[PDB]
């Protein structure tokens, strides 16, 4: 799913005119656009910080799983963080990371890094490990894992004895079909597809935006200078009063589609709170919200500006 | 335990007026949002937008009028512009509040109206039920949760094997206070004498890994003794 | 005459901390930054770190309740 996006900030005064001072002074008689549009993408990008706060901020205190890995054989050495790689990324979340990988438009960075928004998941993913549904719900209490199992089973509507009798089976099932998750990924399908979705989808909307500054809009050229040097003052100001408003446009074109594409990522950010509440800290009765079949457990890994639940 | 339970509703549904007091800046940034928006179209009015002046009168009254009309088109089309983008804006803003109000209907129907099972739809903790209050251009939903606290630490095991047969709980968990075995309900701690009654019997005891022997109680052997 | 450069640029005025605490305004790039008396900015502390203890054998059953009338407006 993908929880957020790039947090750029436009110079308006650079991108409309840009070392041309005539230019500058000719743009205050258009208005407080320029407010307007910093204002605009001032809280896009707080929102960029909220959303990726409500998604993996749930856990008040970073929980840290054992020195020792034994959780009744089912093995989570894929999920759980080893500190080797890069950040301590775990090793689905390596690949995951690794798959993925001017003139004014300046491109914020987000708040919390890429070590923290990791380490905010090594929590959630090592007190749903040890406690179970109870850190999300008040203190974390601690449960042994092949019997938080059990009590995952009962929700499904199958007895404890369908887990404890045939324990080693489904802790091989389990393991297998971790192993495979890499691969199903890893064999290259264009699986994170959704995410560098969003990753095109900006970067085409500057290139956009950019690629217009190179428009003459109806007037004589896409070169201030040259029109300002080229052209008498009356009939510069003319020509040029052209070029600022549609560079004006350009610019609030791109606020608008912006706007509208913050809305259906904070609405993915809003589905990922309640798949990281439902889900990763409690088992979902809801159908298919959380997998095709009967919930037993979910599991959050952090991807570019999005999260993955298995 | 009525009493405590009414006194600690009763206590908490009292610090909501000074919590409040210390709050509603979401509903705050909806009449500031609209506020600023009126103004900046208000003020787009007294922008001369590429014109001699802003004011339509004096420009009518210092141009002739036949060729006063290419100067007016550049007003109306930047006043066009404004309220475009006023209605444009404000049909973004009427979808974020028609996504809020329908979670508002979701939280009324789910919580008010019934209890819900979903985690953190209804505060953080186990709803227990959820009161509506008006608030000026949206609502405050009160909601109450049961939050369990004071842990205490105990030995757990899977199963428990006596006969022979194995013996799962039926509702509950295996907690031990160090010596005694004990089946206790899951978000409370209640110990309790393990009987056929809370234990169900399925399959021998070498299958699962954990079962601790023990002695799970008949109750009508003893009645006949 | 304090002068500490962050990923998202540079910062004067503000002298950098080695010691963590939570983030009231958020400089940016994991720097969070408050008032002593100086303004210090140091790096944001995600929260407390508490190991839940986990072993093959053991549970934490919890022995009393709190009834808490959050708002959500």
């Amino acid at each position: 799913l993908p929880v957020s996006m790039t947090k750029t900030s436009v110079d308006c005064t650079m991108y409309i005119c840009g070392d041309s001072t005539e230019c500058s002074n000719l743009l205050l008689q258009y208005g407080s656009f320029c407010t307007q549009l910093k204002r605009a993408l001032t809280g896009i990008a707080v929102e960029q910080d909220k959303n990726t706060q409500e998604v993996f901020a749930q856990v008040k205190q970073i929980y840290k799983t054992p020195p020792i890995k034994y959780f009744g054989g089912f093995n989570f050495s894929q999920i759980l963080p080893d500190p080797s790689k890069p950040s301590k990324r775990s090793p689905i979340e390596d690949l995951l990371f690794n798959k993925v990988t001017f003139k004014g438009l300046t491109v914020l960075p987000p708040l919390l890094t890429d070590e923290m928004i990791a380490q905010y998941t090594s929590a959630l993913l090592a007190g749903t490990i040890t406690s179970g549904w109870t850190f999300g719900a008040g203190p974390a209490l601690q449960i042994p894992f092949p019997m938080q199992m059990a009590y995952r089973f009962n929700g499904i509507g199958v007895t404890q004895n369908v887990l404890y009798e045939n324990q080693k089976l489904i802790a091989n099932q389990f393991n297998s079909a971790i192993g495979k998750i890499q691969d199903s990924l890893s064999s290259t399908p264009s699986a994170l597809g959704k995410l560098q979705d969003v990753v095109n989808h900006n970067a085409q909307a500057l290139n956009t935006l950019v690629k217009q500054l190179s428009s003459k809009f109806g007037a004589i050229s896409s070169v201030l200078n040259d029109i300002f040097s080229r052209l008498d003052p009356p009939e510069a100001e003319v020509q040029i009063d052209r070029l600022i408003t549609g560079r004006l446009q350009s610019l609030q074109t791109y606020v608008t589609q912006q706007l509208i594409r913050a809305a259906e990522i904070r609405a993915s950010a809003n589905l990922a709170a309640t798949k990281m509440s439902e889900c990763v800290l409690g088992q979902s009765k809801r159908v298919d919200f959380c997998g095709k079949g009967y919930h037993l457990m979910s599991f959050p890994q952090s991807a570019p500006h999005g999260v993955v639940f298995l | 335990n009525q009493k405590l339970i009414a006194n600690q509703f009763n206590s908490a549904i009292g610090k909501i007026q000074d919590s409040l007091s210390s709050a509603l800046g979401k509903l705050q940034d909806v009449v500031n949002h609209n506020a600023q928006a009126l103004n900046t179209l208000v003020k787009q009015l007294s922008s001369k937008f590429g014109a001699i002046s802003s004011v339509l009168n004096d420009i009518f009254s210092r141009l002739d009028p036949p060729e006063a009309e290419v100067q007016i088109d550049r007003l109306i089309t930047g006043r066009l512009q404004s309220l475009q983008t006023y209605v444009t804006q404000q049909l973004i803003r009427a979808a974020e509040i028609r996504a809020s109000a329908n979670l508002a209907a979701t939280k009324m129907s789910e919580c008010v109206l019934g209890q819900s099972k979903r985690v953190d739809f209804c505060g953080k903790g186990y709803h227990l039920m959820s009161f509506p209050q008006s608030a000026p251009h949206g609502v405050v939903f009160l909601h109450v949760t049961y939050v369990p606290a004071q842990e205490k630490n105990f030995t757990t095991a899977p199963a428990i094997c006596h006969d022979g047969k194995a013996h799962f709980p039926r509702e509950g968990v295996f907690v031990s206070n160090g010596t005694h075995w004990f089946v206790t309900q899951r978000n409370f701690y209640e110990p309790q004498i393990i009987t056929t009654d809370n234990t169900f019997v399925s399959g021998n005891c070498d299958v699962v890994i954990g079962i601790v022997n023990n002695t799970v109680y008949d109750p009508l052997q003893p009645e006949l003794d | 005459s304090n002068v500490f450069q962050t990923r998202a640029g540079c910062l004067i005025g503000a002298e950098y901390v080695n010691n963590s605490y939570e983030c009231d305004i958020p400089i940016g790039a994991g720097i969070c930054a408050s008032y002593q008396q100086s303004i210090i900015a140091y790096t944001m502390s995600l929260g407390a770190e508490n190991s839940v203890a986990y072993s093959n054998n053991s549970i934490a059953i919890p022995t009393n309740f709190t009834i808490s009338v959050t708002t959500e407006i």
